[PDB]
């Protein structure tokens, strides 16, 4: 109340095959866009001068409206188990029956959904489902 | 027919190199600037061909072949309109025989106010300083 | 770089060339590199003009003087708040070859200052670079091979303006010549003073003395005239007219 | 070999863009001299 510090009190608690399906969005919709951009302006480092303050997020930032982020297209047919969801803050936080509740803690998805998440998920998921791929090359034989 | 046409041209260039101030001052006298200050000019080289071992030999040569391209852009008419109007008062001040300082004078105007327009300039001097010297000498 | 209309990129590759080849502020920066890295440049430095050797200006080596002393000048005057001030006039640079008398004098009018700061500077380096632009009008055999100056302050500039042209010597001189006097020539200072923007003009300054005396003789004639113009030029005129 | 989902050469499914689915010279040399510069 002295206006020392101010700490963000709260865990970035996320859905694993959720935040891996968002995550290989934005890397799908990033590697389009550096295909597409004829330019790519870099921004430049520090953004703001040594001699001016720190802005007044209420007078300059607050009363801005947002630019869209980096979303994906989805399709309204094939994608249609996530497409009204998967760009949340915390996607499912209020279906009741997918999610434990709002303190955000468990998850229980269905067949459909699970498919869609693991379809999306295909540049950063794992595919190696053959065990003997790792002969020679795992934990306890780099151990040796 | 070329070489006839070569004949004819030959016709016409023997008929006179004495310019004439107001033709200098106007527009439309383009051709005829072009044309008399060629002809002048090969009169010029034409004496020093007459005079060729008494006066600097070795740079007559290639004196005619940086005037190549001046001649040929004069008897084109392809001059840009400051640099024959001032060939032609360099010219003009050449043809009198007190007027010799005033010549070099006007070169100066001429070539201080690309290598093919330097090569032909020079060569203008060139000309300038081998009319002063048979002058001098007669 | 950026958006070019007609006739732009010619005029901006020139202005670049020169002013990379002559800027004087490059100048100081590449003579710092130089003091830094200690690094020299070999060459064969030709002698000093004196009265032990000054007869050797008329032989068939072509020669050129050159003078910077007027090419900055001014007038006096005294000012509302009782303070003394100067005001810009019209100058010249003197170029003179000794042995047949003719004599380029390059106007400098007060339209070239354009009100800069630290115009002593400006002077030295223009006239280098009318003396090099005089020097490339003139074809190979009527270009000097060397340049004497009368004030070692033009050597620099003037080596850097001179570097398109590898033969040509630049000389200092012992010999404190009176060419600055030039301006007291009636004549010459009339021509200098009525002109409304730059020009050269030509003269011979030995006025047809060689058909009668030797260069030497004309040059002893012209250094003694100059001479007294500039010890007591009311005196000096005063005897020649 | 070709991407299966989107049907182009090279390029494995893992690294796709597209996303998942289910004479004057000679009149004037005449006055003087032969022919080349
Ligand atoms: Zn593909």
């Amino acid at each position: 109340t002295s206006g020392a510090i101010t700490f963000v009190n709260e865990t970035p608690r996320v859905i694993e095959p959720v935040y891996t399906a968002q995550w290989s969005a934005t890397w799908i919709a990033m590697r389009r866009e550096k295909r597409d951009r004829t330019h790519f302006k870099r921004m430049r480092f520090p953004p703001f001068d040594d001699d001016e303050p720190p802005l007044s997020y209420e007078q300059h930032i607050e009363n801005i409206e947002p630019l869209d982020p980096i979303n994906l297209p989805l399709d309204s047919q094939d994608d249609e188990y996530v497409k009204d969801w998967l760009y949340d803050s915390r996607p499912l936080e209020e279906d009741s029956k997918k999610v434990n509740g709002t303190s955000y803690k468990k998850w229980s998805f269905d067949l459909p959904e699970m498919s869609n998440l693991y379809r999306l998920s295909t540049p950063l998921r794992d595919e190696v489902t053959d065990k003997n791929y790792y002969y020679l090359f795992d934990k306890k034989s780099f151990f040796n | 027919n070329r070489p006839e046409r070569i004949q004819e041209a030959i016709a016409q260039d023997k008929t006179s190199v004495i310019i004439d101030p107001s033709q200098i001052g106007s527009t439309e006298g383009k051709p005829l600037l072009s044309m008399k200050c060629n002809l002048y000019i090969h009169e010029i080289l034409s004496r020093w061909k007459a005079s060729l071992e008494a006066y600097h030999p070795e740079l007559f040569l290639d004196t005619k072949k940086a005037l190549f391209p001046l001649l040929l852009q004069l008897r084109r008419n392809q001059l840009a309109p400051d640099l024959l109007i001032s060939l032609a008062t360099v010219l003009y001040h050449l043809q009198q025989p007190k007027e010799i300082n005033l010549a070099v004078q006007s070169y100066m105007k001429l070539s201080i106010g690309d290598e093919r327009t330097r090569l032909w300039i020079t060569s203008i001097k060139r000309l300038i300083t081998f009319e002063e010297w048979y002058t001098s000498n007669h | 770089y950026g958006n070019w209309f007609n006739g732009l990129k010619p005029l901006i590759q020139n202005s670049m060339r020169t002013i990379m080849k002559a800027n004087p502020a490059l100048y100081v920066l590449r003579e710092r590199i130089r003091k830094g890295l200690q690094i020299y440049q070999s060459s064969v430095q030709e002698p000093f003009l004196n009265s032990s050797n000054y007869a050797e200006l008329f032989n068939n080596d072509i020669k050129l003087f050159v003078d910077d002393t007027n090419v900055y000048r001014v007038t006096v005057h005294k000012t509302f708040e009782g303070n003394v001030a100067t005001k810009a006039i019209n100058g010249c640079i003197f170029t003179l070859n000794p042995k047949t008398g003719h004599l380029f004098l390059k106007i400098i009018h007060t339209s070239v200052w354009a009100g800069q700061k630290r115009l002593s500077q400006l002077a030295k380096w223009k006239t280098a670079e009318e003396v090099s632009a005089l020097v490339r009008s003139l074809p190979k055999e009527e270009q000097p091979k060397q340049i004497i100056v009368t004030r070692k302050a033009m050597l620099d500039p003037l080596e850097v303006h001179m570097l398109d042209f590898p033969n040509i010597a630049i000389r200092p001189t012992e010999l404190r010549l009176p060419f600055s006097a030039a301006m007291s020539i009636d004549k010459l200072s009339d021509v200098v003073m009525k002109a409304t923007e730059p020009q050269m003009v030509l003269f011979n300054i030995y006025d047809d003395w060689l058909d009668r005396i030797s260069s030497y003789t004309a040059f002893s004639r012209l250094t003694l005239l100059l001479r007294a113009l500039k010890t007591n030029e009311e005196s000096a005129k005063m005897i020649l007219l | 070999s070709f991407c299966r989902n989107c049907g182009e050469a090279g390029h494995k499914e893992k690294d796709c863009m597209e996303k998942p689915r289910k004479i004057e010279l000679m009149k004037l040399e005449l006055y003087k001299d032969s022919v080349g510069s």
